[PDB]
């Protein structure tokens, strides 16, 4: 179990 | 058409096999919900629920996911993110 | 910055406290997953773990929410959910 | 209990 951040435009 | 991974906490399989069934999901649907909706229902049924889709042009996210049960890419100009809790 | 809940199965003032939350957020913030990070962090602080929250003004989603810890809701020109698996 | 539903946005 783990935490991540994703971040899009375009 | 061009897949790229940004995250992948998942086998190298997995990820091929998301980005297969991603291939399928555009194909038959426009709207990004339902994209999202038949990426989830298959994975949910070929490795045991409980995961979670999302499919978008503009978003970003912070989710807490299982080992090995994480993605994110691109697949065209659409990027996708599932996932299990 | 409007608020308009758009589908909902989680309490009066829970819902009061994404609104509120994602207004601090929005107000230290301008990237979408940075503002996701604080509406998440907050919701695991207050109410316990584990929330997931999308943030952004394109996509389309599929999840599986725990009852009574599920909101969707746009606050201004964004659209956030927030949920317990 | 857990329930599922979808969401979409375009603005």
């Amino acid at each position: 179990s783990s935490t991540t951040g994703t971040q899009c435009d375009i | 058409r061009k897949a790229v991974i940004k995250n992948a906490d998942m086998s190298e399989e997995m990820q091929q096999d998301a980005v297969d069934c991603a291939t399928q999901a555009l194909e038959k649907y426009n709207i990004e919900k339902d994209i999202a909706a038949y990426i989830k229902k298959e994975f949910d049924k070929k490795y045991n629920p409980t995961w979670h889709c999302i499919v978008g042009r503009n978003f970003g996210s912070y989710v807490t996911h299982e080992t090995r049960h994480f993605i994110y890419f691109y697949l065209g100009q659409v990027a996708i993110l599932l996932f299990k809790s």
